[PDB]
RNA sequence: CGAAGGUGUGCUGUGAGGCAUGCUGGAGGUAUCAGAAGUGCGAAUGCUGACAUAAGUAACGAUAAAGCGGGUGAAAAGCCC
């Protein structure tokens, strides 16, 4: 079947896939072993937040290709004819009757 | 555009229903917690700006098991919808529900392809929704007519998406691609970042508001210039017209023959650039050892483990992928040969084979218009003006997506306002086959 | 009326077309024109096209009724005689006329 | 004429003056262990191209000029200007959207995530 | 010199299209419309001095034109000559041949 | 036309017409005849310009 | 606000003809009196063009017979296979 179609799936998948694979690891890593509660203050926030934590990465377009073409020149059935005059009358007759 | 041709009787009283009942489509995604409410059209946490921090990678929009990003779940549902519309029409006269039935067949295949794509939409929510109630996202309470959790978590997330999906394959009577993508544009734009439009820090360029708004208007502009073909045949010059008379005198002038011609090169993807730059810098750095991304905040450049090496490799590949692939098995140009027997007399007829090694090398060497389209719209948030560590100084997937509907408005109206098509000059020519 | 159709300037023996004009005159449409499509001569299937065109003009465009349409008058008038030669014999040639007709159908109301 | 060659003119002006200046920029003229060998490398590459001039290496022009030059030619032929006027009604719309949105998303968030 | 510019005025159009003129450039030879010069020697020396093409046997053939059978007076297309110039080196990819 | 002819000089003009004909018209007329650079206005010029130079030579031995 | 011409009609003069008028026609035409003509046609085995007549008649060009099945096409005894 079409191979272009196969690529189309591959590209879309690939761009998303690299982000997702990376993302699960991605956090900021480090395996810190917890200073525990020895008073101090805990927790953090940011100003606003970018939604709740669920995967959204999004894509796609079209089957592609564009075309333009020209059309002109059609349709004639037309005549044109000629003729000319003539003359001819041969001999080969002897008119006597015996 | 939005159209109606919905199943059951009438189609002009389905138009009446359509606008009113679009309120109902918005309502059930937003509210009613029985088939879920989260993550399809409804944000559960107010306002906008990054929620993952402490990485260069997190500037792009990052993540941390699944990701902090605005709604439109997974990646699987919408992407496969247009692909299997294309795939079944071209490859399969057998085990397909159309053989291509015209405009009627465009809407027909979309219905069936929705079922074929529903299975794909399942898959991601299996992983997401077992992790989800142990972190943000948990609704307010789901009553649950079920008594399970195994299918129950999966179902709630999918259904919200499904409502939007159904209507989206209904509008596809006039059946072109870049349809799916528009529905998908809306969700990401609506949530992502105008609260401060470009984060300020009292620096060279980040010091004023509404900077981002200016940038978007050029990005559409490129896509609308894109549809222009490339043209130029042998073509000669126009010298003659002719009149109707019963004796003739002169006919023929301009004639256009297609070997195929450039159909545009960069076509199809709509978020492509942003992810390419991102991956090989990251994987070397800190899924390995090393460091290197975008850094600094000045016009000292940086931007050195990404940008133009992203282009060469990927760019070249994708554009040739268009030309080459299809050419081997099932291609526009097949179309040209049929449609131009009526061409005959002057530009050539039977020869050896029409075109040869000429068309081959042509599409190959080219590559330049593939560079132009791909680089110009994406370079804009990649460099911007500096190298700052606030958003839009590498990555720009947000501004790639939006452009698609914007283009539509002038193009689509011209086709709509008449029962259009073109051509009429033949009836199938009589065959003289010899030699 | 405005529902008519006619033909002009085509080669054909005009006398033979004349015979089948009379045959179907005043006998309405598609109930005596079915004769033509099942009988001798190519003159039959030549006037048939002129008939079903007048009918199609009393249907589409002007009018809308073809069961209230009768082929009132149908005839055919002598067309051009397009001069040509046959080299007859003995260096003497004699003119062949290429007979032509102007088929005239005039449908009106039934 | 200009269809049989292009690149040569712009090379010469830069070559005569630029090379010396390139070392200086951003306050370096000093050995960090030596440097100044940078002048030799800059000169050396220009030599190579110049002495191989006939159809000169990199892209070349024996037969390879016809390849690139005539897939460039039809593509840039078409009129940019005609498109441009039509386009600029879609452009102005786009701008509006990307400031608009924030209010609507915030509104729906409040009245969800709470159910009795 | 060996010849003037008016003995290098000998080409006004090639032939590079359709049967036995695309086929007989790919498979063999090269073919071009050679005005109406009526020489073979100066056409060999044309592709020496201009271009840099090397040739084998140069073949000359008169083309008597072809009918335009709708009259007015005489009609018909004008005379010209076709020549199979024949490559021995060059291997040109159309609209290349040499020029320094 | 006017000033063109008048500023011509024997030694000069001789070598200028060689350029005109060959590799400014030679290329042009071949390209144009195959539709690969067919621009009709360029054909009209060059042709009716190279002519001029030769005129002066047989008239008065250049300007 | 309808000429000449064409085509119907009425009237009138011994006649050659004239006048009026409807219609068609879409522009020019001309009282009166005098002068001057390539000045009036049915025939010349007249001349030229057109269209008849015989007649839907003779003939359809070799007595080296063709038949069938698919194909194309609006239609195949004749073409292609
Ligand atoms: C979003 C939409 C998708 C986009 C991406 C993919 C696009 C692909 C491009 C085009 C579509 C191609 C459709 C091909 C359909 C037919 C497949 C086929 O033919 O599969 C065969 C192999 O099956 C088997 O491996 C059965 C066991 C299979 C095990 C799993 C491996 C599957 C491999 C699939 C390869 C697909 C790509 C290549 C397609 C040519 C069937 O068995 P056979 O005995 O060989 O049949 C012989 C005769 O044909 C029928 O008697
Ligand atoms: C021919 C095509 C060229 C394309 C690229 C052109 C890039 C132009 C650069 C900048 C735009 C103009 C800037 C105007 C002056 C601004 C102030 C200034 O001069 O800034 C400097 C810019 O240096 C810098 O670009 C240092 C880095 C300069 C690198 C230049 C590299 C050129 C490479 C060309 C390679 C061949 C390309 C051939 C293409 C055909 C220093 O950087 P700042 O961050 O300010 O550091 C802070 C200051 O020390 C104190 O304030
Ligand atoms: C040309 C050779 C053949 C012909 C001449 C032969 C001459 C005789 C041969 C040899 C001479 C004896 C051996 C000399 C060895 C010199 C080694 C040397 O001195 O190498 C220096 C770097 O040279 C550098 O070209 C550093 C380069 C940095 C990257 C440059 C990237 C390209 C820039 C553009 C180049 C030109 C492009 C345009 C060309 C037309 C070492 O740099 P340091 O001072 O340590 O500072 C480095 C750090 O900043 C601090 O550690
Ligand atoms: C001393 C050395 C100094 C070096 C630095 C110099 C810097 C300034 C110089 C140059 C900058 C560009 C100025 C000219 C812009 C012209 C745009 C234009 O006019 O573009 C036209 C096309 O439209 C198009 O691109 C439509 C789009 C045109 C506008 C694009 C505007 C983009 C602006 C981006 C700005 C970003 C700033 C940072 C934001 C954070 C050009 O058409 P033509 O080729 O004429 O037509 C050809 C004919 O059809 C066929 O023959
Ligand atoms: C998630 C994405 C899934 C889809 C990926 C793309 C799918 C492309 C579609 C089809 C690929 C080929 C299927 C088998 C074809 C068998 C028949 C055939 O023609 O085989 C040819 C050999 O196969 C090919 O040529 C296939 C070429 C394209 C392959 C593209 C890669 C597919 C796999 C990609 C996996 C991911 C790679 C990731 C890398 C980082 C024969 O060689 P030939 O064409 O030269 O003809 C010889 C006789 N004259
Ligand atoms: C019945 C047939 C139909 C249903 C089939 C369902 C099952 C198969 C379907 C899909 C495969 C899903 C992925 C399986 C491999 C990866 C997950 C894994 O290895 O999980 C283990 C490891 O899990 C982890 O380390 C957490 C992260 C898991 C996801 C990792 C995704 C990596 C994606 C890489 C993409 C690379 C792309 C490269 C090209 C750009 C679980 O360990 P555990 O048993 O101790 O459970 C711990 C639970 N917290
Ligand atoms: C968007 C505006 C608001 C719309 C409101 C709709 C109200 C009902 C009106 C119309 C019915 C739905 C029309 C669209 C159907 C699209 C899918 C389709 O074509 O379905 C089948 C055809 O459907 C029809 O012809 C129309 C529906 C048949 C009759 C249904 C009767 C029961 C209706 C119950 C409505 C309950 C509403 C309750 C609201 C609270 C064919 O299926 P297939 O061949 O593609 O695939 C086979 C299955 N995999
Ligand atoms: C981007 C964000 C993250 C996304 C998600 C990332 C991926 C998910 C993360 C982590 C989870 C990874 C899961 C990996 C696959 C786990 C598969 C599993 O659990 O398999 C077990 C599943 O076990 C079962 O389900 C038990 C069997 C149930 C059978 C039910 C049907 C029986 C019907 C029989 C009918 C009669 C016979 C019919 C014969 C045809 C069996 O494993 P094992 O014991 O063989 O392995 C031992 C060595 N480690
Ligand atoms: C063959 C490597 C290909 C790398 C391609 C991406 C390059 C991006 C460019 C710049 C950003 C990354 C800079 C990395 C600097 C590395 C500095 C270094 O050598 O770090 C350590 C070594 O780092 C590495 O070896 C790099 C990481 C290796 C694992 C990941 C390999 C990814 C290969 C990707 C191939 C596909 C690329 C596709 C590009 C289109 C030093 O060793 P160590 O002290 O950690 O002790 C040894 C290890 N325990
Ligand atoms: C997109 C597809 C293609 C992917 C693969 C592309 C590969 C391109 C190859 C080379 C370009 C490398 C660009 C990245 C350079 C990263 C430099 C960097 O990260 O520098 C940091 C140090 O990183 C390292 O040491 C590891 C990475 C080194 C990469 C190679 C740098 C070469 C620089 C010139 C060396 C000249 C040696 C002269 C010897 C006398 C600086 O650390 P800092 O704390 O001072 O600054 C803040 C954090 N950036
Ligand atoms: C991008 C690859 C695409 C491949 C596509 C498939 C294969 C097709 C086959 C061949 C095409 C190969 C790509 C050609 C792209 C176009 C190149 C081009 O047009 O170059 C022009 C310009 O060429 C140049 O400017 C060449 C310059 C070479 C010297 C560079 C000096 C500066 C170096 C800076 C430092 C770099 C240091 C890197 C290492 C640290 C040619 O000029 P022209 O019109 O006059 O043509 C006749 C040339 N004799
Ligand atoms: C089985 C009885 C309970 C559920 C009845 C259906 C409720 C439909 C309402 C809303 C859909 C969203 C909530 C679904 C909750 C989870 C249901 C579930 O997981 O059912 C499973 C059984 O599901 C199946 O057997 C079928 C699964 C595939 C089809 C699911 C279709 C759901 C929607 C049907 C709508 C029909 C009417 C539409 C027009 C008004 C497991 O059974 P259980 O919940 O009773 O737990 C006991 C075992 N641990």
């Amino acid at each position: 079947g079409t191979r272009l179609a196969g690529i189309l799936f591959l590209l879309t998948v690939l761009t998303t896939v690299l982000v997702s694979g990376w993302v699960v690891l991605g956090w900021m890593e480090d395996a810190q072993r917890l200073p525990l509660s020895k008073l101090v203050l805990t927790g953090e926030r940011h100003y606003t937040r970018n939604d709740d934590i669920r995967q959204s990465i999004l894509a796609l377009g079209e089957p592609g290709t564009f075309m333009t073409q020209d059309v002109n020149i059609i349709q004639t059935q037309i005549e044109q004819r000629l003729q000319h005059a003539r003359l001819d009358k041969p001999g080969a007759r002897h008119p006597c009757w015996p | 555009d939005f159209q109606s041709a919905k199943g059951g009787l009438g189609e002009l009283k389905r138009r009446l229903l359509f606008v009113i009942g679009a309120l109902i489509v918005f309502r059930i995604g937003s509210f009613i917690p029985i088939p879920g409410i989260d993550a399809a059209v409804l944000a559960k946490l107010l306002e906008q700006q990054r929620g993952t921090i402490i990485e260069m990678f997190n500037m792009f929009s990052g993540g941390a098991l699944s990701r902090a990003s605005i709604f439109a779940l997974g990646i699987m549902p919408y992407i496969s919808a247009s692909i299997i519309i294309q795939l079944l029409t071209v490859v399969h006269p057998t085990l397909a529900e159309i053989k291509k039935e015209g405009e009627s067949g465009r809407r027909k295949i979309s219905q069936y392809t929705r079922y074929g794509t529903l299975v794909l939409a399942i898959f991601q929510s299996i992983g997401i929704a077992t992790g989800l109630p142990n972190m943000p996202g948990m609704q307010g309470l789901v009553i649950n007519p079920g008594f399970a959790f195994y299918f129950t978590a999966v179902v709630s997330l999918v259904t919200g998406t499904m409502f939007l999906m159904w209507l989206g394959e209904q509008i596809t009577e006039r059946g072109i691609g870049n349809g799916i993508s528009i529905i998908i544009f809306a969700g990401i734009v609506a949530g992502l970042p105008p609260a401060i439009a470009h984060t300020i820090e009292q620096a060279r360029q980040g010091d004023l508001h509404f900077l981002v708004l200016l940038l978007v208007a050029v990005l559409v502009f490129a896509v609308t210039f894109f549809v222009v073909f490339v043209e130029r045949g042998q073509r000669r010059i126009v010298v003659n017209y002719a009149k109707r008379q019963q004796g003739r005198r002169v006919y023929a002038a301009q004639s256009t023959h297609l070997p195929l011609k450039v159909n545009m090169a960069g076509v199809i993807p709509a978020i492509f650039a942003s992810s390419i730059i991102l991956f090989p810098a990251t994987i070397a750095s800190w899924f390995g050892g090393g460091t290197g991304w975008n850094w600094l905040t000045t016009i000292s450049l940086y931007l050195q483990p990404g940008q133009p090496l992203y282009v060469l490799l990927y760019a070249s590949a994708i554009i040739f992928f268009c030309f080459f692939y299809t050419a081997l098995v099932f291609n526009p140009r097949e179309t040209a040969d049929n449609l131009k027997k009526s061409g005959a007399f002057v530009p050539g007829i039977r020869p050896g084979e029409q075109t040869a090694k000429y068309i081959d090398k042509v599409m190959t060497r080219l590559t330049l218009v593939g560079a132009l389209y791909i680089t110009f719209i994406c370079l804009i948030p990649e460099f911007m003006r500096d190298a700052m560590k606030v958003p839009f100084y590498f990555g720009g997937t947000s501004l790639l997506i939006v452009v698609v509907v914007i283009m539509d408005f002038m193009a689509q109206v011209q086709t709509l306002m008449m029962s259009s098509q073109y051509e009429s000059a033949l009836k199938k020519a009589n065959l003289k086959g010899y030699g | 009326m405005e529902t008519i159709a006619k033909h002009r300037h085509a080669r054909s023996s005009a006398q033979k077309v004349r015979l089948v004009a009379d045959l179907i005159r005043g006998k309405k449409v598609s109930q005596a024109l079915d004769i033509l499509t099942y009988t001798n001569k190519k003159a039959a299937v030549l006037v048939k096209k002129v008939l079903e065109s007048a009918i199609a003009n009393a249907e589409h465009n002007d009018g809308a009724d073809i069961d209230d349409l009768k082929v009132t008058k149908i005839f055919v008038d002598e067309g051009p005689s397009m001069k040509r030669i046959m080299p007859r014999a003995k260096g003497r040639a004699d003119r062949i006329l290429k007979r032509t007709s102007h088929i005239t159908v005039v449908v009106s109301d039934r | 004429r200009g269809l049989e060659a292009m690149k040569w003119v712009v090379v010469v002006a830069l070559l005569l003056v630029a090379i010396v200046g390139n070392y200086l920029y951003r306050d370096i003229m000093l050995p960090l262990r030596a440097l100044a060998v940078v002048i030799l490398i800059a000169a050396a590459g220009g030599v190579a191209l110049l002495t191989t001039k006939g159809k000169a290496t990199v892209a070349f022009a024996r037969e390879a000029r016809t390849e690139v030059r005539k897939v460039i030619w039809p593509t840039r032929q078409e009129t940019l200007h005609t498109t441009l006027i039509v386009a600029a009604v879609t452009a102005v719309m786009s701008l509006i959207l990307w400031g608009l949105d924030g209010i609507l998303v915030r509104l729906v968030s409040f009245i969800t995530g709470l159910r009795f | 010199m060996i010849r003037e510019e008016r003995l290098l005025k000998v080409l006004r159009a090639p032939h590079v299209s359709e049967k036995a003129s695309t086929a007989m450039e790919k498979s063999n030879t090269i073919v071009l419309k050679v005005a109406k010069d009526a020489t073979k020697a100066e056409i060999k020396a044309a592709v020496q001095k201009l271009f840099e093409v090397e040739v084998e046997v140069v073949n000359t053939l008169v083309v008597k034109g072809k009918v335009k059978r709708h009259g007015q007076r005489i009609g018909r297309r004008s005379d010209w000559k076709k020549a199979y110039v024949t490559l021995k080196e060059g291997q040109n990819l159309d609209f290349v041949g040499g020029a320094e | 036309m006017k000033a063109k002819e008048l500023r011509e000089k024997s030694v000069e003009e001789l070598n200028t017409e060689l350029l005109n004909l060959l590799r400014e018209q030679f290329n042009l007329r071949m390209q144009a005849a195959s539709g690969q650079l067919q621009q009709s206005h360029l054909l009209k010029q060059v042709r009716r310009d190279v002519a001029r130079v030769k005129t002066l030579l047989n008239e008065k031995a250049g300007a």
